[PDB]
């Protein structure tokens, strides 16, 4: 199976330097783009950096540009994130996410399909992004009923008949797991009770019937434009 | 167009 | 907007072997449409294989594939499947997936194979059916002239005042495309120069005036009784 | 009558 | 929170004596009956002994009766197993299992809900309910279905309830309770695990199978003494 | 009846 | 008359080197291909290596390739298995099996017909034809019927013959050949053992079961390399 | 064809 093991975090003073590593195994590392995604202690997901499989295209979030450097060693199956001029805002658990390609009739759809357990970083004491407004902040349903989580994007995430909307599920201590990709398509081994829908700017995730194990925090994500952006998250509890 | 890391046409 | 069907999973198989086909559907609400498997032999003869209803409440198989074939669908994944086993050389064909499109009229809904995928290729390395007698075997018509293809069914394809006769056009390298449904009704964006007529057992397809792009193979098909059956086909060519 | 893959009355 | 630590194993010559201990913590030890269960190197589970919370009822397996002695010290939160006249057949990893009571509307159902890591013992050179488990093994692709069946030699039903339980065991870990009372789901067991059956025929269905389902699965009946296990079915992923 | 280690009625 | 005597096992630290030997007698050793088959402590049979009589063709299992080397000395009637980079997973009883040719009307069928007592090794601190055997175990009274089934991940048929074999192993003894070619009975095998099936589904029937039938039974396919075995079915007699 | 260690046709 595919595995990702991040490491290298820890406590650092502001303005310091640090390098994270991720050892990849179980897949042909050199054929997949890789991501760094961080989760603040407030359970907010923030995309950090992206590098293509061959290292031909590199993206950084606007808040980390210049100070961060992403690189990869395909011979050693290792991904790196060089950090410098660290700030208190950089305090988060840093995950490495693989960009998995899903082939459609008209092309290949790429989604962050596999995540590592993540390493923890602690820092001591324009706005053209596609903003995803998720609803609600949390919700409590009895066993067996229906749970609906909504998202309204600041602009259309549609691209030539495809809706670049994805849904992730995260249980405490675990990394996000892909539920729905391309607004309505189901991920690898996702039970049919998870159903995605919507188009343009309005999207919805439905869970029916909710099971006890569905208690987790759910995030929407758009993958049409850089930066990748996430909803604030919806914590699902059961009865 | 091609969208690196997002979409690759066929 | 754009309805698409992509079959996959073919290849070479020895006799008695097994193989599983898949079809990825997009551009329409897959769960609300019945789906077909139709195969085309290397001799350009169309053979209906299997059908599954939208909700999987009704399943039909051709007599040549009973027991050995299994049709199924996963509406959550928008995928249609065809499990094949005990494969024989006669099963060698290109397998198309066809959507059962419902056309709503005042008195009911008429269902026809309206959208077809590009198909996947399978190669096996070695009674009461309504037989449609298509005429002629081929046709060579000059530009602007009239081309007439006829069909005699072995028995009436009429059911409660409607004639369940359909016509398809197939150009090389492409799947069949619906021309006429319900004997005389025109398909989606089919030019009026294609005209179907007839009732009961005798039907006709008229192409007038024939244009250069009309060079293809044309098939009649009855959709009154299971199995769906096709005419032998008529290749239309343009005189030089 | 109803013909599943073929005709649905009314 | 709940922990069980067995200890005292090691190598012993045939005919020797040895005592295993289990230190219990994280629960009110004095309010739970306790089990000893051993696993042979062939991966076969054999129930060894049981003692009630107050030590009013004691059961031993026929293979160890007379030579083995189970006891408990509720003041010390410790369970003991005195073994003597040891045989090569006694070579196994010995687990300590808590008898957890699950309260229903008509009564309490008791099942081995918590197991320790176990201590290893190595010996140097009729009316039982037989559970026929099927298949011997199975290799399934990700997301498809895995079905494990069980055919008991006689009925495990008692007063409208089927005393059939299912356990999951991954390498290096003790068995973990999946299904109890034929169809009931354990604590935080995913809904894709579904137990069913009645009388003598029971089934464990897994759909859709995920990577984490790779383990060995055992059925177990808890209606009659001795507690008996199925031979086990090792699930692998393509 | 009550079955020690297995079942306790009512 | 025919004898195979393995030797060379024992305790070894991981990563060490070791060579096993098998002395053959009672048959013309130079005219038979030879096998190494090992049995894990879970009593699962795993084919290790094969060498032809003239040593022109050599096969290894993927778990031992590169680290193991099979060879033979036809002058001394001895078979060898040199092991290196030993791992704990190599802990098993290693049997030597002769590749016996059985002449049929249309050709010669090769099966592991004679097995040695085996030597014990203990290491301290994809397209394979998978055989799904059923059931895991069986307890039958004397005189009743015992039915063991097998389902292969793909067809073991080759040119009208089903390359499915059944082996019986009693405690303390090596596996003994029961059925070859799906339905043929081995050397001096009672007619109460009957194999049947074709393609992917096969069955072993024992009727009436006798006391000496208490053993573990394995199916084996001899269509493709690697030779693969079923998980095994332990048959006991109810008393 | 011949399958070494398994089958030899006549």
């Amino acid at each position: 199976e595919v595995k990702l093991v991040e490491s290298g975090g820890g406590l650092v003073k502001p303005g310091g330097s640090l390098k994270l590593s991720c050892a990849a195994s179980g897949f042909t590392f050199s054929r997949f783009g890789m991501h760094w995604v961080r989760q603040t202690p407030e359970k907010r997901l923030e995309w950090v950096a992206y590098i293509s499989s061959g290292s031909s295209t590199i993206y950084y979030a606007d808040t980390v540009k210049g100070r961060f450097t992403i690189s990869r060693d395909n011979a050693k199956n290792t991904l790196y994130l060089q950090m410098s001029s660290l700030r208190s805002e950089d305090t988060a658990i840093y995950y490495c996410a693989r960009s998995g390609g899903i082939e459609r009739y008209d092309g290949t759809y790429y989604v962050m399909d596999y995540w590592g357990q993540g390493t923890t970083l602690t820092v001591s004491s324009g706005g053209s992004d596609i903003v995803l407004t998720q609803s609600p902040a949390s919700l409590t349903v009895s066993l067996g009923q229906r749970a609906t989580i909504s998202c309204r994007a600041s602009e259309s995430v549609d691209y030539y008949g495809k809706s670049f909307m994805n849904w992730y599920q995260q249980k405490p201590g675990q990394p996000p797991k892909l539920l729905i990709y391309a607004a309505s398509n189901q991920g690898s081994g996702i039970p049919a009770r998870f159903s995605g829908s919507g188009s343009g700017t309005d999207f919805t995730l439905n869970i029916h019937p909710v099971e006890e194990e569905d208690a987790a925090t759910y995030y929407c994500q758009q993958s049409k434009e850089v930066p990748w952006t996430f909803g604030a998250g919806t914590k699902l509890e059961i009865k | 167009m091609s969208l690196p890391g997002r979409w690759k046409p066929k």
